[PDB]
DNA sequence: TCGGATGTATATATCTGACACGTGCCTGGAGACTAGGGAGTAATCCCCTTGGCGGTTAAAACGCGGGGGACAGCGCGTACGTGCGTTTAAGCGGTGCTAGAGCTGTCTACGACCAATTGAGCGGCCTCGGCACCGGGATTCTCGA
DNA sequence: TCGAGAATCCCGGTGCCGAGGCCGCTCAATTGGTCGTAGACAGCTCTAGCACCGCTTAAACGCACGTACGCGCTGTCCCCCGCGTTTTAACCGCCAAGGGGATTACTCCCTAGTCTCCAGGCACGTGTCAGATATATACATCCGA
C-alpha cells in the first residue's frame, strides 16, 4: 500500500498547458452535465498551437526592428499581416496597436 | 524670399509621421470631463476608475480612425480628393449603423 | 456645460491624418462631434446599467469591457 | 495582510515563448493581451461544443464535439493543423498510462 | 568532456564526448551504451535541435551539460 | 403506430390573437414564424441572464437578473413597458 | 383529503405556461438553481411582445380587406415600426418581400 | 407608326410590379442542379430534403436583393443612373467582406 | 452522376428581375458575371457549414435544420422553417 | 396646349382545399413534506478617489496671401432599352422502387463522488541590464532658375 | 535640366526602473476505490427521395433600330493650406481628507428532491366557406400633333 509518485496529466500528453485546470474550468463552466476524459487534452493542444503561432510571428517582427522585447505594436503587426489570423480576429481591437503603413496611390504627387 | 512648400507636402509628411507611431491623439482632461458630463444624466453622484476612462478613450479613437478610412475610400470613389459630410453619411448608411 | 467643444479642430485633423485623409472640408467637425457623442452615450449607458445591477457606486474597468463586448466590439489588454 | 489569489496563463505563455525563441523577452501589456486572447478562444470553442452537444440531445462532451467545433470555427489551414495536433496529443495520452 | 543525456523515462546517462564530436557521434555512443537507435534520438540542448552534421562545440555543448532526449 | 409528441406555442398565440382581434384568423406559415420568434427571444433573454449571474459570482437566477437582461436587450419604450408588465405580474402572483 | 389544482398561470393572470417555462429554464443548462420568480417575468414579457406584434399585423391585414394573416402582413408590420425593426434588424422572414420605395432621382422629369 | 414607349417607362413599371409581389424569381430546377454540383465537392453520394433547397433559395434571394440595393445607392452617390461593377466592389468592401 | 456547368443556369433575365425588385433602373453589361461569382461564394460557404453539421450526426441526408443552423451561425438567421 | 391607344383597377359567379373544431387519453404538472446549504446582514480595515495650488511651457487660437481644386457648361458617339419572330426546356401528372431515417431491447464500460496527501503555483523582494534621452554630424529630400 | 535650404537618420554616451529570478507556504490536483446509468450495437418497419416518361406552352434567345447618357475638355471663382505672432490651460509635482470597496462571521429560509394523483394539450378525423380564377367592363396614363 505505497502510493506511486504523482505525475501531472500534462506530462503524459507531452503538452505545456495545464490539463487539470482546463478540466476544472469545463466542469464548473455550466456547459454540459458531464465531461469526458479526452476533451481537456484536445483543448490544451489547440490553445498551445495557436499561442505558439502568434508568438513566433510576433518574435520575428520584433527581431526585425532590432529589439529584444515584445510590445503590443509587434503583436499588431504580426496579426494584421497574416490573412488567416486577420480573418480570425476580425472584430477585435488591440490597445496601443496602431495601423498599417499604407497610402492610397492617387494621392501621391504627380511627377 | 521666405522658403515655402507647395500645398500638400506637409499633409503627406504628417500622414507618415502620425501613422508610424502609436500614441493617443486627444487631450486627456477634456475627454475625461466630457465622459463625466455624458454619464451625469443617467445617474447622479458617480465615480470612475482611471482605467475605465483609458479604455473608453482607446475604443473611441479606434472607431473614429476606422470611420475616417471608410470615408476616404467613399470620397475617392466619386473622383475627388476632399472629404465631405455626405461621404460620412453614405459610409454610415452602408455600414448599417444609421437607420 | 458645453464640454463637447473640448474636442478641438487640430485633434480631429490629427485623427483624420492618421486615417489617411489629405484634404478636409470645413464642415467635418460637427459631424464628427455628433458621431462621437452618440457612440459615447450608448457605451456609457450600457456600462452604467451593469454597474447599477452590480449594486455599487463607482464604475469599474471590467463593466466597460463587458459593454463593449456586448456590441461586438471586443477589446484586448484591459483585464478582460 | 490578506491577498486573494488570481489565476493566469502567464507561466505557460512564457514557457511556449522560450521554447520557440530562445532569447526574447516580453512586457506586461503583451502578457495581458495574450491572456485575454487565450480566454476568448477558450470561451468560443467551449460554447460551440456545448450547443453542438445540445442539438443532438446528448448529455456528454467528448473529443468529437471539440473536433467538430474546431473545424467549424477556425478557417482551413489553421483547422487542419489544429486537428492534427489534437489527434496526436490525444493518441499520445491514451497510449501511455 | 562528460555530458549528461536525460531520456524520457527520467534516466540520465553519461557520455565521454568532446566539443569537436559531432551529434552523430553522440547518437552512436548513446546507441552503444543504451541500445537506442540514432534515428530515434531527438535531442535538445540550450533550446536548439541537434543535427548530426553539427558538432557539440557548435551548440556550445560543454562538459557536464544537460541534454534532453525523446525516443518518440 | 402514432407519432411522438411535438411541443409548440400555437395554442397560446391563438389565444392572444383572439384576445386582441376577436374576428381575425391566422394561417400556418404565420404561426411557424411566430413560434420561431418566441423561441429566439426566449433564448436571447435566458443566455443574457445566465451570463449576468455568472459575472457576479452567483449560483442562481432570480427576477432581478431577468429584469436587468430585459433592460439591456430591448430598446427604450419596449423595455419600459415590458418591465412594468413583468413587475405587475410578479406582484399579482405573490399576492395570491 | 386534497384541494383542487389551479395552474400557476391562472394565479398570475397570464395566458402563457409558467410551468413549461420553468421546466425549460431548469433543463436548459443556464444556472445551478432557478428561483421562483423568473418564469413569471419571462412569460409576461413574451406575452407582451407577442400581443404587440399580433395587433400590428392584424391592423395591416385589415387595411387590405382580408380576414386571415399571411407572412406579408407580418413583414409590413415589422418593417414599418421603428423599435420593432431595430429589434429584428438581422432577421429575414420567408415569403416577406420588401417595402415599396423608389429613389427620387430616377423619377421622370 | 407603331407605338413605342420612351426608354425608362417600362423599367419603372417592372420596378413597381416586382416590388408589389412576393413570389420567387429564380427558377427551381437550375438552382437545385447548382446546389447539388456545389455540394458534390465536399462529400460524394449525398441526398437533400426539398425544404433545405427552398431555404437556401430564400436566403440567397434576400442576400442578392440587399446587395443590389446597396449597389444602387453607391451608383447614385457618384452622379450616375447606371450601375457598374465598381459599385458592387465598393459596397462589398465597405460592408466588411473579403 | 457528375454534373458540370450549372452556374450558367442563372439566366440574365433572372438577374434583371432581382435588380428590378432591388430598385435599379439601368444595368450595365458586365454585372452578370460579378453577380454569379458573388452568389457562388455565398453558396459555397453555407453549403460547407451545413455539410459539416450533417456529418457530425453520422447521417447521409441534409435536412432543413442543418441549413437553418448554418445560416444562424453567420448572423443571418431565417424564420419560418422550424426551430 | 388636345386626343388616341394601352395597361390597370373594379365588379360578379364559382369551386376547392385549408382552417377551425369535437374526442380520447396519457404523460407531465400540481399538492404536501423534509433537509440543507446559499444568500442576506452587521462590523471592520484601509486603499484608492477626489480636491486644491504653483509654475512652465507647449499647444491652441487668430490673421493673411494665394494657388490649386470643385463645379458648371458643351459636344460626341456608343452601349443599352424596346419590340418581334423563333427555339427550348421548365412545369405538371402519373408510376416504381428501395435506401435509410426512425423506434425498441440490452448490456457493459465510463464518469461522478469520496478520503488522504503532497508538490505546483502564487505573493513578496531585489538586482541589474535594456531602453529612453540628449548632443552631434551625414544624409536625403523639395523648390526656384 | 541643375543647386541651396530644411527635415530625417545614425552614432555615441549616460542614467533609470521594471523584468527575470529566488523563497516560503497553502490549497488544489492525484491516487485508489465503489456504484449507477448513457449510450453503443443489433433488429425491424415504413416513408420519402430518386428515376423515368409523356405533353403543353410560357419563357429564353437572337436581331434590328434609335437615342440619351457617360465621358473628355475648358474656364472661373473661392476656399483651404502654409506660415507667423499672441494667448491660455494641460501637465507635473506635492499635500490632505474621507467614502466606499473588500473580508469575515452568523443565521433564517428558499429551493431541490420524492411520492401520489388527475386533467390539459396533442394526434386524429371531418365539414364548409375565404379566397383564388375566370370573365367582362370602366378608368388612369403616356406620347405625338
Amino acid at each position: 500500500k505505497t502510493r506511486a509518485k504523482a505525475k501531472t496529466r500534462s506530462s503524459r500528453a507531452g503538452l505545456q498547458f495545464p490539463v487539470g485546470r482546463v478540466h476544472r474550468l469545463l466542469r464548473k463552466g455550466n456547459y454540459a452535465e458531464r465531461v469526458g476524459a479526452g476533451a481537456p487534452v484536445y483543448l490544451a493542444a489547440v490553445l498551445e498551437y495557436l499561442t505558439a503561432e502568434i508568438l513566433e510571428l510576433a518574435g520575428n517582427a520584433a527581431r526585425d526592428n532590432k529589439k529584444t522585447r515584445i510590445i503590443p505594436r509587434h503583436l499588431q503587426l504580426a496579426v494584421r499581416n497574416d490573412e488567416e489570423l486577420n480573418k480570425l480576429l476580425g472584430r477585435v481591437t488591440i490597445a496601443q496597436g496602431g495601423v498599417l503603413p499604407n497610402i492610397q496611390s492617387v494621392l501621391l504627387p504627380k511627377k | 524670399k521666405p522658403h515655402r512648400y507647395r500645398p500638400g507636402t506637409v499633409a503627406l509628411r504628417e500622414i507618415r509621421r502620425y501613422q508610424k507611431s502609436t500614441e493617443l491623439l486627444i487631450r486627456k482632461l477634456p475627454f475625461q470631463r466630457l465622459v463625466r458630463e455624458i454619464a451625469q444624466d443617467f445617474k447622479t453622484d458617480l465615480r470612475f476608475q482611471s482605467s475605465a476612462v483609458m479604455a473608453l478613450q482607446e475604443a473611441s479613437e479606434a472607431y473614429l480612425v476606422a470611420l475616417f478610412e471608410d470615408t476616404n475610400l467613399c470620397a475617392i470613389h466619386a473622383k475627388r480628393v476632399t472629404i465631405m459630410p455626405k461621404d460620412i453619411q453614405l459610409a454610415r448608411r452602408i455600414r448599417g449603423e444609421r437607420a | 456645460r458645453d464640454n463637447i467643444q473640448g474636442i478641438t479642430k487640430p485633434a480631429i485633423r490629427r485623427l483624420a491624418r492618421r486615417g489617411g485623409v489629405k484634404r478636409i472640408s470645413g464642415l467635418i467637425y460637427e459631424e464628427t462631434r455628433g458621431v462621437l457623442k452618440v457612440f459615447l452615450e450608448n457605451v456609457i449607458r450600457d456600462a452604467v446599467t451593469y454597474t447599477e445591477h452590480a449594486k455599487r457606486k463607482t464604475v469599474t474597468a471590467m463593466d466597460v469591457v463587458y459593454a463593449l463586448k456586448r456590441q461586438g466590439r471586443t477589446l484586448y489588454g484591459f483585464g478582460g | 495582510r490578506r491577498k486573494t489569489r488570481k489565476e493566469s496563463y502567464a507561466i505557460y505563455v512564457y514557457k511556449v515563448l522560450k521554447q520557440v525563441h530562445p532569447d526574447t523577452g516580453i512586457s506586461s501589456k503583451a502578457m495581458s493581451i495574450m491572456n485575454s486572447f487565450v480566454n476568448d478562444v477558450f470561451e468560443r470553442i467551449a460554447g460551440e461544443a456545448s450547443r453542438l452537444a445540445h442539438y443532438n440531445k446528448r448529455s456528454t462532451i467528448t473529443s468529437r464535439e471539440i473536433q467538430t467545433a474546431v473545424r467549424l470555427l477556425l478557417p482551413g489551414e489553421l483547422a487542419k493543423h489544429a486537428v492534427s495536433e489534437g489527434t496526436k496529443a490525444v493518441t499520445c495520452y491514451t497510449s501511455a498510462k | 568532456m562528460q555530458i549528461f543525456v536525460k531520456t524520457l523515462t527520467g534516466k540520465t546517462i553519461t557520455l565521454e564526448v568532446e566539443p569537436s564530436d559531432t551529434i552523430e557521434n553522440v547518437k552512436a555512443k548513446i546507441q552503444d551504451k543504451e541500445g537506442i537507435p540514432p534515428d530515434q534520438q531527438r535531442l535538445i540542448f540550450a533550446g536548439k535541435q541537434l543535427e548530426d552534421g553539427r558538432t557539440l562545440s557548435d551548440y556550445n555543448i560543454q562538459k557536464e551539460s544537460t541534454l534532453h532526449l525523446v525516443l518518440r
